[PDB]
RNA sequence: CGGCGAGAAGGGAAGUGUGUUUCAAAGAA
RNA sequence: UUCUUGGCAUAACGUUGUGUAGUUAAA
RNA sequence: UGGGAGCGAAGAUAAUCUAAUAUGUAACUCCGUUCAUGGAAAUCAAAAGAGCUUUCACUGAUUGUAUUUAUGAAACGUGAAAAAAAAAAAA
């Protein structure tokens, strides 16, 4: 209303903070290819910084067990750590999905 | 009504997931227990089904009515509320049928619940 | 929502059309007359009946049946003997909910003076109130020791001479008749 | 602040102490207690309300749990000292 | 009680954020306070007992 | 080149997880 | 190009409701 | 006076009957209507925020109570009219 109407309100609201399903459908829209813009919680923080290194862990092993244990390439055109943990988050939060299989 | 003298058994999957079939036999094997091979889509493999040993007050409109009105007997309810309760219900998210006991006025907004 | 103390709770924030066609007899057990709102009845302000009034109930079976009864107080006669006053008050209709607050107060007296008029709910003890308070303002007249109820109206109260001569006066009229009737029906 | 301390005396100084009945008592004397919520319930309206609900009732009763729950934890600290 | 309401406190309090000032007469303001939103939910019941099972 | 007069009852209500919000049973056309 | 199968009933099960059972990590 | 308080049945509908509607309607008693009623938050909302009381419109015949027949100016919210915290230690 506020944003829609604001010059119905002299002084304008502030932006409250969504609950579980409201941050569940941003994040789903995330994945879709929607930029999102909200005020992410504490508890989402914390729980991801783990969640990347335990996904990043896992991958690693794929990678080493084969024999592929170093890198080739140029430098300048591999990907980054930022990138990567993102990409293995994404995954990970989609294994339930049918579209998991057109990856 | 029907004179059908025939048990009414109750097959279980092996799987523990939840799978019962209906079935009928004779009444003189009584002490026979039925075990065949059937389909589970709870695991989308073929599982065994074994016979189940399955062995009150019922409350009906009028003792509803009664209850409700008058406000005697209420424990009958309220054991039913405590059940629901103590099973996975009256969840604030992820729910629709039943999200909450009651409104903030103290109203039961969902017919069926 | 306000006014907690108050019956009611479930009514004050709904539709005014919900209050209007408000039932009786959707309510099974009694109310307090104090919280309900009752206005107080003849007997009662003729009487000590401190949290007690007539009351009403209704009925219900399992065949879905109401009714509708009255149900009268408790009341009990007693005699209480007032300090100030100087004079015994027999024949009290009083009531177990009055007779614990005057444990309460301190007593009889005590009782009547320090309580609120909203709380006492009784017009004879506002009269008994205003009676003490003359007596405590002509100790004269106290020393009669003549009953709380002749100086009851405002005009005895003025003429306070008047009203203990006329009070003989009929009392001796009284006796004289009484006994020619016992002498006419007399035995020998 | 020293002025209004000065003019705004306590009345229970150097006095011994009271029982809870009589400050009850006192209290009576410019407030007045809640009714019960068992006749409260009554109240309600039959048009838009259940007199007697079950999912209401479990409500209260839990309260009326989680209200023992509160008061354990201000009890514990006199034991605590 | 004071003097004035909360409601009529909520006035002085527009009345500063309209001239600018957010608010000073405050209860706790030079005191941190934790968001409700920042809690840690625990979620349905179902989704444990489904999990439950399956183990 | 902004730095501890840093407070306002300990009581009511709200989810029953409340580190959260609000309020003061007690004043006049 | 695959060789078969969602019983048996010449009398076929009482509809709806209640109760019980089952379902809701979504716009 | 279809205003407010006490008490308060039936004909009728459900094609008989219970609940229910009629209706808290009719009769009886009392207050006598803007100089009235009401009222300046231990309220509502839920993570934003509104700010005593009162009238109209919409939300909406939505939610709810019932069912064999009905009843229901619901709550939050929006628009608009009227806008009112306290004259105050005494002389």
């Amino acid at each position: 209303r506020a944003h829609i109407k604001p010059y119905k309100f002299e002084v304008l609201p502030k932006t409250a903070r969504p609950n579980l399903e409201m941050v569940h459908y941003l994040e789903k829209m995330r994945a879709r290819g929607c930029v999102v813009k909200y005020v992410k919680p504490q508890w989402l923080i914390d729980e991801e910084k783990s969640l990347k290194t335990e996904l990043a862990e896992f991958e690693a092993e794929a990678l080493i067990a084969k024999g592929e244990a170093i890198e080739r390439g140029d430098p300048d055109l591999r990907e980054s750590v930022d990138d990567l943990q993102q990409r293995l988050l994404k995954r990970f939060r989609l294994r339930e999905t049918r579209a998991a299989e057109l990856l | 009504r029907s004179r059908s003298k025939r048990l009414f058994v109750q097959l279980k999957s092996a799987a523990m997931t939840n799978f019962c079939y209906v079935t009928r036999k004779s009444p003189e094997k009584k002490n026979f227990r039925i075990a065949l091979r059937k389909y589970d889509p709870g695991v989308n493999k073929h599982v065994m089904f074994y016979e189940a040993r399955l062995p009150k007050k019922q409350i009906t409109l009028s003792l509803q009515r009664y209850i409700r009105w008058t406000g005697k007997q209420v424990k009958l309810l309220l054991d039913k509320v405590e059940k629901a309760w103590e099973y996975g219900r009256f969840q604030k998210y992820f729910d629709n049928q039943a999200p909450l006991l009651t409104d903030r006025r103290g109203r039961a907004v969902p017919r069926y619940k | 929502p306000k006014n907690l103390n108050l019956w009611g709770k479930y009514l004050r924030l709904v539709g005014r059309g919900a209050r209007r066609g408000f039932k009786k007899w959707q309510v099974i057990p009694p109310i307090p007359v104090k919280a309900y709102g009752r206005e107080p009845s003849a007997a009662s302000q003729t009487g000590l009946y401190h949290d007690e009034d007539f009351n009403y109930h209704t009925k219900r079976t399992f065949s879905m049946r109401r009714t509708r009864r009255k149900i009268k107080p408790n009341v009990f006669r007693r005699t209480f003997t007032s300090s100030l006053l100087n004079v015994t008050i027999p024949n009290v209709r009083v009531t177990t909910s009055a007779l614990h607050a005057m444990d309460d107060m301190g007593g009889f007296d005590a009782y009547i003076l320090r309580t609120p008029p909203q709380e006492l709910r009784s017009h004879m003890g506002e009269r008994m109130r205003q009676v003490m308070y003359y007596y405590q303002d002509q100790p004269a007249i106290r020393d009669w020791g003549l009953p709380w109820k002749v100086f009851l109206k405002v005009a005895s109260r003025r003429d306070p001479f008047y009203a203990c001569y006329r009070h003989n006066l009929r009392k001796q009229q009284y006796e004289a008749d009484l006994r020619s009737r016992v002498r006419s029906f007399s035995p020998y | 602040m020293d002025l209004q301390n000065e003019l705004s005396v306590h009345w229970r100084t150097d006095r011994p102490p009271l029982p809870d009945w009589t400050q009850k008592q006192i209290q009576l004397w410019q407030h007045q207690d809640p009714l019960p919520e068992e006749l409260q319930i009554w109240s309600r309206t039959k048009d838009y309300y259940k007199i007697h609900e079950e999912r209401f009732l479990f409500k209260l009763k839990l309260k009326k749990e989680r209200a023992q729950a509160k008061q354990e934890m201000k009890q514990q600290r006199r034991r605590l000292e | 009680p004071p003097r004035l309401s909360a409601r009529y406190q909520a006035d002085v309090k527009k009345q500063y954020l309209m001239n600018n000032l957010p608010w000073v007469w405050q209860k706790d303001f030079y005191e941190g306070k934790m968001h409700f939103g920042d809690r840690e939910p625990l979620g349905p019941k179902v989704w444990y007992r489904k999990a439950f099972r399956e183990e």
